[PDB]
């Protein structure tokens, strides 16, 4: 109780301290001019007329306004189908407005480069090769394709078991793309308003068209309504419209033109048939569980950073992993280091990995990995 | 159901009235009640009676799922109900159903015991305990699982007297025999015997209920079902 | 009667929290700012200082900015504050996250350290190496070359106290702890719910070291089954956004995820994979030694008769959970109070176990058969 | 899931179809037996009593299988008729080969091996019948046995199978005395156990079937008590309850 | 389960039927020949208090129906 | 692939229905066996007396022939069938070859019967893992165990049934050349190993001994108690 | 897979036979066995992988004697291997009985394969072998032609191999074998080579209990249970 | 043939056999076999596309993938 | 999965297919049997769907032995098969024991069929 009193006394002391403690030219001349300065609400012109132009503008939700040009403007500068700013009080186009950037679509563009080389991805040479000629070689050297008169697929679908490396390869392509890479946020495409997301998909293609040669990565295609049950309830009707808008813009009545689309799905079966149909996505690069040479290579790349005895045999460790995804092989390397940290040995040994191989695969409830059955030897 | 009432009083009335006794004991107050009866007789009467004699806010949430991810509202059935119970610190919530899985999980996280103020006692009163999820049945979420048995011959007499209080029973009526005549009654059935017997008098245009009227009513309330040649086994 | 001092400490703490302009420069800004200021998105930036600002009414008029403290913070997607009438950008953009995200952040953990938990020591070791140890001693992981495991799943039968480990982590964590149920993403509006998952993660990155607890993850992500009837849960889209945040392009920075499920088989394979849950922790029903520590901890702060045999209750009955042990201890105290004895006899504990375990009926004729 | 074929084994090594059949025995007339020093007894509940049904057949749930053995059947009616015939056949087949009445444990093991086979072979469903065996053999004396649809069997001083078996087993375990059963006392235990297990009030003679096996003059004399004999035992139990009144 | 949702309706109706405005009783008349919604709980006194079974018109009852229609 | 069907394989390569049969063995009462220089001994647990039930009928340890005895762990009825077939073969081996069945032959016969059920649908693999301990002609003591998979192995000492793994770990440390030194010391090793997983019941043990020159005898309950007391005294002496 | 793996009766749309491939997978569960054929003779080496100290080493039979001139090594299901091993033992003796001569290693491999092929003939012993066997057998023997090593697979397919590996780590062993094997290798050189490869591909250290070795050469008989020389050869290497 | 008109197909290629192999193929998939065959020849640096290159395209379009499996040889 | 087979047990009660067979028996022409002190009288409702059907052709009450007769309610084709088998078993008894089959025994033998 005395110890509790000491804390209460400490709180009382803090209360005494708090009570005792209690006991640019922009903000100058410019403000006087700024308050009178008038506003000009943005609006979009749809048409123009002879003699008095009488340009009629839809504000954005208000009305079609027949507004004459403002006195201090050039009639030629105001143009049909051009965003403009109209003062509410003077009801005239005081100043024209530059075209809307639509920043949310601009945000999805990667802009930065992920620092992953193709070297880090391992055990999938064939999958890398297939991606190289739909992503890097057609863009880097189109002449070879033209010589055989063969068009590039212009579309790729990466599908495989989870943790295989589909996205890891995609970030590697982004590192050396030498062309705009547009990662797409799947949730962003779904929107509260009906078909608001569909409008965004048109913008996505429009942005892609403006840039010359760009690759769009629709990771998690299932998020972008990648199914078309389209039942009578039509709960997914808004998303289904968004999916169809992507399909038409992707191909039909003039397709991507210079856009290569990379789509990655853990479950390929769920994807809607129209998207799966080629032309929209000509290549079907499925990633697969790595073979023993691949399993050794993934172990070597993951363990190169870790400090370990030089005599460790990755081939034995890979053999002990019968069907392991790349992520699980990475999990063995990290777990092996954690066991060495637990015993406080700075340099790990082969035994540490074997304990990890049991922990990452056998210890997990795989059941097949842990054997209690004598059955087979 | 006097023993059952006392257990209900221990879980709800005792912690709220005397928090210090629990602190002195060193035991955390019980926060869960489940009332389950195969007939289920008396489970609401206890919950409604607790509601009259409570001295605490009583919230009744026997409704199903209209909110959550339906076009309705979000987290109304569970997150909102607990927040309202927080505003009134002495609060008891009576649930009459395990509903849609996401909602049931939200009830479990609210009932886990993050309520430092607590003072929230849930008198869940649903029959068919077997169907109920083990996580809901887990003792921390529901401390007590009181069982309401079909009324015993003594109990049936007591229920018969309670529902015969206003009836003008003629002298010579044997209430004890009438309880014996209906075995394994559902209690509500004992209430039924009185209502049907009174109607026999009403059709006869008399307010004087008689022993025969109770006996005839016992037969009318009682229901018997049989099938023939399916008596294999 | 030392309670009065403790109550005073709590009241004093609340008072302390309750007790937690320039002569000309501030007054000029006060005049410049409107009595009501409306906050709206910034759509376009123009060098003249008149920048297009989007609003709920959509008036995007270019508006001058005169911010005394700084006007260089303007960015696309920033929520600028504008005068109700003039609509000019008043000054530094408002910087507050969405309200639903604010509720998750937890500053006070009721439970103490791992001391209350008993017999889950192996489970404690795993949570510490993934959560507490990397922050306390970052050098060890770098020297090994290992990158610390960032994700953990706690899976166990009901009442194994998986949540208790999470409460213990909250008690001793440098990282801000965001406690979000998996069932707290029921947003009715199409969209919004996957966006809320993005919001929780962006806040975690803003708070730098952070621990995310998602109790009852079964609701947010299970199976990833097809639409079937065509109702379309949209929950699968929400889970996919969480899957994207944990390991879907970019990086997770320094955010650690703890997730708890009564049933782990139902959870979809992609979510429960290395890279989203590097370490997996299993809580088994307590055995005998684990039961002894739990029984002692629950009865530590109560009157105990010499007659009571803690070992007898633990050995005689096998199957009771850690929560069940606490319930037996609370029930035993109530059993004694019925006899008006504050002290608890061995008889009370024996009666208590029977009352708590009446709903648990298991097994069929599997006795003579094997 | 792992149901249908008796052949499939659940991931927990459980044969659900066999388990379902063992649970099914519950929906059947109560059958109970007491070992009884100097005797043995089988008691059954005659369910489905109706005014029109004749009940001409001697017995209904009690069938002799040999000069010195008998069984009471609880389970699917058709399966019972199949098993009773086979049990009768095995008894005579042993007599033909060895000219001695079959030892009781052996008759039970043989039917149990047949019942066991149905569970191991895919085509057939497991038998839905469980039965109690009363007999005297020179090797082990008076014995009582129980068989299960699973094919497992056991020897019990007292046991019950149909309807409220657990209630009878609980009543039997407390009331039964080892070595002091003394036949007439065992008959009383049966009437008292029957009153508790049956929901029937007053345990009328028609509802109960009692068969007693005794060794008289070196010859087993299986007898099914007539209604008048059953009635006197019921009246004695009722009188004993009247003596219990006031004292209880 | 699918069937569970229909069961949820039976529970919701049972909760409403319980005791409704005693004196201003909301009398409920049910004519469903369905055993699935005919749970013992619906048949319990306090829910469907009175049960009336309608026999096929026999002689005399038929004579009345025929006379009225003719 | 599919768990339900004895013959369907799995993409990994497993006949799951056979493995599901092994589970029934684990749920069976624990049984242990040791190979002694002259006294091979098998121990059983879980007498599990049921009050009004006679225990002569329960027979977890059943002899197959004079020189060979067996203890089953798993479904009781399936075990009765395998024991009887093994008993018939032992007599038939004497009719076909006038020499007593070597222990290996009867274990190979039991393995073959078990494998034949595994091979085709329409039959359920037997849920038992019998331990066969006996002395062959030429007086060599041997212990073998048969899995439900139809495999058979020879073990110096082994445990089957509930808590078999715990008993084996105990034997790994306890089993030594010294322990089999004396006939009583071998009986003691079975009792000590059985006691660890038999709980504190003590009475719930039915160790049976094969003299390897005489016949199988089930130890008297009193004799078993005397060994248990002797073990307690030795533990006290160590303290 | 994607269905069509329910029976060997069904055929894949691709035309592949599933179940036969699944049985080929079962061999991987087996311990590695390495066989090298040289003019001096055939050497067979196996990883015993003893599960427990208590279990007797002899009961695990990874190398067995089909006949004096033929020895076999099995990776895969133990029970399945026994049925095939018995047939080879009866057949070698029956060929002696009918033809008074030693059966060639290739002919025994062919005879065993004939039973292996009947995954579902639907005529032979109906109710037997409804599924493919899961064992790969390496048959090493010296016949009239000379030392010969033959590998059979669960699908009834057999081939003569100068050097071969079966079981888990077979893939690793084969790659090592191609580098080590040469036509002039002596049996002694091959025996050292097999254990060196076995040590690299087995997690446990190659102690004498861990590895069982066998050698059949024209001058001697089966001699396929080197005993206590398992210690001698390992120590020298 | 219509899609491959631009590409330098060998005269040896027989479209009818390829068509018989491509059962249940949508027209776009038939175009895909031609497009992939051109890249497959490009990978080996072939001046012209042989029938076997077209067969490889059919497998890649089906995503079947091909390898020696034994139990076949 | 249950109610489609008689080879599998109900996951609780009894095989439904036998109960469905009882439903077909219930959908049958009424059959009344009255045992009396000196005899047994059996009867059935034989109504032809149309006047054309001859009432002197197939007979619902058919003798099985001189002293034994059978009546049926249920599917008519199935009855003829058991009418023949019951009659045959009565003849096999006469050949084996030279006595007309007792009625109780015939019922047991017919039931086994
Ligand atoms: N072949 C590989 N080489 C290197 N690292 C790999 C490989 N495969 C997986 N990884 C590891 O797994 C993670 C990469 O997973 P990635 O980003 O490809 O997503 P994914 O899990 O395949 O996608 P999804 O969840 O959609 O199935 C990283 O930890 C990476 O190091
Ligand atoms: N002991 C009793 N004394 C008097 N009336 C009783 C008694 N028990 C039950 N009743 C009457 O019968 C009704 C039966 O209520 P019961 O609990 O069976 O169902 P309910 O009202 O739907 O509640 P719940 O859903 O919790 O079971 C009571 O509401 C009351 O009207």
């Amino acid at each position: 109780d005395d110890i509790q009193q000491l804390l209460k006394k400490i709180n009382e002391l803090t209360g005494i301290k708090e009570s005792d403690t209690g006991l640019l030219a922009a903000d100058k001349q410019t403000l006087q001019s700024e308050q009178p300065l008038q506003v000009a609400r943005c609006t979009k012109i749809i048409n123009a007329d002879s003699e008095d132009p009488k340009y009629i503008i839809n504000v954005k939700q208000f009305a079609k306004f027949v507004v004459d040009l403002s006195d201090q403007v050039a009639p030629t500068d105001i143009e049909e189908g051009m965003r403009v700013g109209v003062d509410r009080n003077k009801y005239q186009i005081h100043i024209p407005l530059p075209p809307k950037i639509d920043p949310t679509v601009t945000m999805m563009q990667v802009e930065e480069k992920p620092d992953v080389t193709y070297s880090d991805v391992g055990g999938c040479k064939e999958q890398i090769e297939k991606l190289r000629e739909v992503v890097e070689t057609p863009l880097l050297h189109p002449e070879r394709f033209v010589n055989l008169g063969i068009e590039p697929p212009k579309g790729v679908l990466l599908f495989g078991p989870p943790g295989t490396g589909k996205t890891l390869c995609a970030r590697a392509v982004a590192n050396r793309t030498d062309a705009c890479f547009i990662r797409v946020i799947g949730s962003e495409l779904v929107q509260k308003y009906v078909g608001e997301g569909a409008r965004m998909v048109r913008e996505l293609f429009e942005m892609a068209r403006t840039k010359k040669a760009c690759l769009i990565f629709f990771d998690e295609i299932d998020a972008i309504g990648g199914a078309r049950f389209d039942d009578g309830a039509g709960g997914d009707n808004e998303v289904q419209r968004t999916m169809l808008e992507l399909i038409n813009q992707l191909d039909g009545f003039d397709p991507r033109g210079n856009i290569k689309v990379l789509m990655a799905t853990n479950r390929p079966d769920t994807l809607d048939p129209a998207l799966m149909r080629p032309g929209r996505l000509d290549r079907k690069i499925e990633f697969s569980l790595p073979d023993l040479e691949g399993r050794t290579h993934i172990f070597k790349i993951h363990a190169r950073s870790m400090s370990v005895e030089r005599d460790i045999r990755f081939e034995l460790l890979a053999r002990l992993c019968p069907n392991s995804t790349g992520a699980e092989i990475r999990s063995v390397c990290t777990e092996a280091g954690m066991f060495a940290i637990r015993a406080r040995r700075k340099i790990a040994t082969e035994k540490d990995f074997l304990e990890a191989v049991n922990k990452v695969i056998k210890s997990y409830a795989k059941f097949s990995a842990t054997p209690r059955y004598m059955t087979y030897n | 159901l006097d023993k059952q009432i006392k257990e209900i009083k221990e879980v709800i009335e005792l912690p709220v009235k005397h928090p210090e006794l629990f602190e002195a004991l060193g035991i955390a107050q019980p926060k869960g009640v489940l009332l389950y009866g195969p007939p289920g007789t008396g489970k609401t009467l206890l919950a409604r009676a607790v509601a009259h004699h409570t001295d605490c806010t009583f919230i009744r949430v026997s409704g199903s799922e209209l909110v959550q991810k339906f076009i309705g509202e979000g987290a109304r059935m569970v997150r909102e109900l607990f927040v309202m119970a927080r505003e009134h610190a002495p609060s008891i919530i009576f649930m009459d159903e395990s509903e849609v899985q996401r909602t049931m999980l939200e009830l479990l996280n609210q009932l886990d015991g993050f309520e430092a103020t607590k003072n929230i006692k849930v008198i869940m009163a649903t029959n068919r305990i077997d169907i109920l999820d083990s996580a809901l049945l887990r003792p921390g979420r529901i401390d007590r699982k009181i069982e309401f048995p079909p009324p015993n011959e003594e109990a049936r007499l007591d229920i018969l007297k309670i529902h015969s209080r206003k009836m003008n029973l003629t002298r010579g009526i044997n209430l004890r025999k009438i309880a014996e005549l209906m075995p394994g009654a559902s209690g509500a059935e004992v209430k039924g015997v009185c209502t049907e017997a009174g109607m026999y008098a009403l059709r006869e245009r008399r307010v004087h209920v008689t022993q025969e009227d109770f006996e005839m009513a016992v037969a009318k309330v009682m229901q018997k079902d049989s099938e023939k040649n399916m008596s294999i086994k | 009667l030392e309670r009065i001092k403790d109550y005073l400490l709590m009241e004093e703490e609340f008072i302390r929290n309750q007790e937690q302009k320039q002569e000309e420069e501030r007054s000029k800004v006060d005049d410049l700012r409107g009595t009501p200021m409306s906050v709206g998105t910034l759509e376009e930036i123009i060098d003249d200082n008149h920048a297009i600002v989007s609003t709920s009414v959509g008036s995007e008029h270019y508006v001058s900015i005169l911010s005394f403290v700084d006007k260089d913070l303007l960015e696309p997607g920033c929520s600028v504050l504008l005068n109700h009438k003039v609509h000019a950008v008043i000054g530094v953009l408002m910087d507050d996250t969405d309200p639903l995200v604010t509720v998750m952040k937890v500053e006070k953990a009721p439970q103490e350290t791992y001391a209350d938990i008993g017999g889950l020591d192996n489970q404690i070791q795993e949570i510490k190496e993934s959560v507490e140890l990397p922050l306390t001693h970052p050098e060890y992981y770098e020297e090994m070359g290992i990158k610390p495991p960032k994700g953990v799943i706690l899976y166990g039968p009901p009442g194994t106290g998986k949540t208790l480990l999470a409460k213990a982590v909250a008690n001793q964590t440098s990282a801000t702890f965001l406690r979000v149920v998996g069932s707290e993403l029921i947003q009715k509006y199409l969209g919004d719910g996957p966006k809320l998952v993005r919001e929780l993660f962006r806040v975690a990155e803003e708070h730098a070291p952070s621990i995310v607890f998602i109790d009852e993850i079964d609701a947010i992500g299970t199976k990833r089954y097809d639409s079937n009837s065509g109702g379309e849960r949209e929950i699968q889209r929400t889970m996919l956004e969480l899957l994207n945040q944990l390991d879907g392009f970019d990086s997770r920075g320094d955010v650690k995820v703890i997730m708890a499920t009564n049933r782990i088989e139902t959870l979809d394979p992609a979510l429960i994979r290395p890279g989203r849950i590097d370490r997996k922790i299993e809580f088994p029903l307590p055995d005998e030694k684990t039961k002894k520590r739990i029984f002692q901890i629950h009865t530590s702060r109560m009157t105990l008769a010499d007659d009571v045999t803690l070992d007898d209750l633990i050995m005689a009955k096998d199957d009771l959970s850690g929560a069940d042990i606490k319930a037996i201890c609370t029930e035993a105290g109530l059993m004694a109070l019925r006899e008006r004895r504050m002290k608890v006899t061995n008889e009370d504990f024996k009666k208590s176990k029977e009352n708590v375990l009446y709903k648990k009926q298991e097994g069929t004729p599997e006795g003579l058969y094997l | 899931r792992y149901d249908s074929r008796t052949t499939i084994f659940s991931p927990e090594g459980r044969l659900y179809q066999v388990e379902y059949a063992m649970e099914a025995i519950g929906h059947a007339g109560t059958c109970l037996g007491i070992l009884a020093n100097d005797g043995v007894l089988l008691a059954a509940e005659r369910r489905n009593i109706h005014k029109l049904l004749d009940e001409v057949f001697f017995s209904e749930k009690i069938y002799k299988l040999n000069e010195d053995m008998a069984c009471s059947v609880a389970g699917i009616t058709s399966d019972a008729n199949v098993l009773t015939n086979e049990l009768r056949l095995i008894a005579q087949r042993y007599l033909l080969q060895y000219q001695e009445p079959i030892p009781c444990e052996q008759l039970v093991t043989a039917l149990c091996d047949i019942k066991q086979a149905y569970t191991q072979f895919g085509g057939k469903r497991p038998f839905g019948v469980s039965l109690l065996y009363i007999g005297w053999d020179k090797h082990y004396g008076f014995q009582l046995y129980q068989s299960d649809p699973s094919g497992n069997y056991g020897g019990w001083k007292a046991t019950c199978i149909g309807n409220n078996s657990a209630a009878a087993v609980s009543m039997l375990k407390q009331d039964y005395k080892e070595g002091e059963m003394t036949l007439k006392s065992a008959l009383a235990l049966a009437i008292k156990v029957l009153n508790k297990t049956m929901d029937v009030s007053k345990l009328s003679a028609e509802k109960v079937e009692i068969a007693t096996l005794t060794r008289e003059n070196g010859k087993t004399v299986i007898r099914v008590l007539k209604q008048k004999e059953v009635e006197q035992l019921i009246k004695k139990h009722e009188e004993e309850e009247a003596k219990a009144e006031r004292e209880k | 389960g699918a069937d569970r949702e229909v069961q949820r309706i039976l529970l919701e109706l049972l909760n409403q039927m319980d005791g409704f405005d005693q004196n201003v009783n909301v009398k409920v008349i049910m004519a469903t020949n369905r055993a699935d919604t005919l749970d013992p709980a619906l048949l319990r006194p306090g829910r469907l208090d009175r049960k009336i079974e309608f026999p096929l018109p026999d002689r005399r009852q038929k004579r009345l129906i025929f006379s009225t229609i003719t | 692939s599919y768990d339900r069907a004895i013959t369907v394989f799995s993409p990994d390569g497993h006949l799951f229905q056979v493995e599901y049969a092994q589970e029934a063995v684990k749920k069976g009462s624990t049984a242990v066996g040791v190979r002694g220089r002259d006294i091979v001994v098998l121990g059983v647990e879980k007498k599990s007396v049921a009050k009004l039930q006679d225990e002569r009928t329960v027979r977890k340890i059943c002899a197959l022939d004079d020189n060979v005895c067996m203890a089953f762990a798993g479904l009781t009825a399936d075990a009765r069938i395998v024991i009887n077939r093994a008993r018939v073969e032992c007599q038939s081996h004497r009719l076909t070859v006038e020499d007593p069945v070597t222990v290996e032959y009867i274990t190979r016969y039991i393995a073959s019967l078990k494998q034949r059920y595994t091979q085709s649908n329409g039959r359920r693999p037997f849920g038992i893992s019998a331990l066969i301990v006996g002395f062959d002609f030429d007086g060599t003591p041997r212990l073998y165990q048969t899995d439900p998979s139809g495999t058979y192995h020879a073990w110096k000492a082994n445990a089957i049934g509930r808590g078999a793994k715990s008993v084996r770990e105990f034997l790994e440390k306890n089993y030594t050349d010294e322990a089999i030194e004396t006939d009583d010391l071998t009986i003691k090793l079975v009792i000590k190993a059985l006691l660890e997983v038999v709980q504190s019941g003590g009475k719930n043990i039915e160790l049976a001994v094969m003299r390897r020159d005489q016949s199988l005898k089930i130890l008297n309950p009193e004799e078993i108690e005397k060994y248990v007391a002797e073990i307690e005294k030795e533990k006290e002496e160590n303290e | 897979r994607s269905e069509y793996d329910r029976g060997v009766n069904t055929f894949s749309p691709e035309g592949r036979l599933f179940q036969v491939e699944y049985a080929i997978e079962a061999i991987k569960l087996g311990s590695t066995a390495i066989g090298i054929q040289t003019s001096e003779g055939v050497c067979l080496a196996v990883e015993k992988r003893i599960t427990s100290p208590l279990m007797e080493p002899s009961s695990i039979e990874k190398i067995v004697e089909i006949d004096a001139h033929i020895g076999c090594a099995m990776s895969g299901l133990i029970a399945d291997a026994k049925t095939l091993i018995d047939k080879a033992r009866v057949e070698t003796q029956n060929h002696w009985f009918t033809y008074n001569e030693t059966m060639t290693v290739e002919s025994v491999t062919q005879a065993v394969s004939n039973l292996a092929l009947q995954f579902g003939e639907e005529d032979a012993d109906p109710g037997a072998m409804s599924r493919p066997f899961g064992v790969a057998l390496l048959f090493g023997g010296v016949d009239e032609k000379g030392p010969q090593l033959f590998h059979m697979d669960p699908s009834g397919t057999f081939v003569q191999c100068d050097a071969r590996a079966i079981g888990s780590a077979s893939e690793g062993a084969q790659s090592s074998l191609q580098e080590v094997y040469h036509k002039s290798m002596t049996l002694k050189e091959a025996i050292k080579s097999s254990l060196i490869i076995l040590k690299q591909v087995m997690e446990e250290k190659l102690n004498a209990t861990n590895i069982e070795l066998a050698t059949v050469q024209p001058g001697q008989n089966f001699h396929m249970f080197t005993k206590e020389e398992l210690e001698e050869v390992i120590k020298d290497i | 043939q219509i899609h491959s008109r631009k590409m330098n197909v060998s005269p040896d290629v027989n479209y009818e056999e390829l068509a018989r192999c491509t059962d249940d193929f949508n027209g776009a998939q038939c175009k895909a076999v031609c497009v992939e065959a051109g890249m497959i020849a490009l990978r080996r640096g072939a001046t012209e596309l042989t029938h076997e290159d077209y067969m490889e395209g059919i497998l890649e379009v089906q995503a079947k993938k091909k390898a020696n499996l034994q139990y076949y040889a | 999965g249950y109610s489609f087979s008689l080879t599998t047990f109900s996951p609780s009660g009894k095989l439904v297919q036998i109960e469905y067979a009882l439903a077909a028996v219930a959908g049958g022409a009424p059959s009344v049997g009255i045992k009396a002190a000196n005899g047994v009288v059996l009867a059935t409702e034989k109504k032809q769907k149309s006047i054309l059907y001859d009432e002197r052709s197939v007979h619902k009450v058919e003798p099985i032995t001189k002293h034994i007769g059978l009546v049926y309610s249920g599917m008519g084709p199935d009855y003829r098969v058991l009418v023949h088998r019951a009659r045959k078993l009565a003849q096999q008894y006469y050949l084996v024991y030279q006595e007309p089959i007792p009625t109780a025994q015939l019922v047991q033998r017919v039931a086994s069929v």
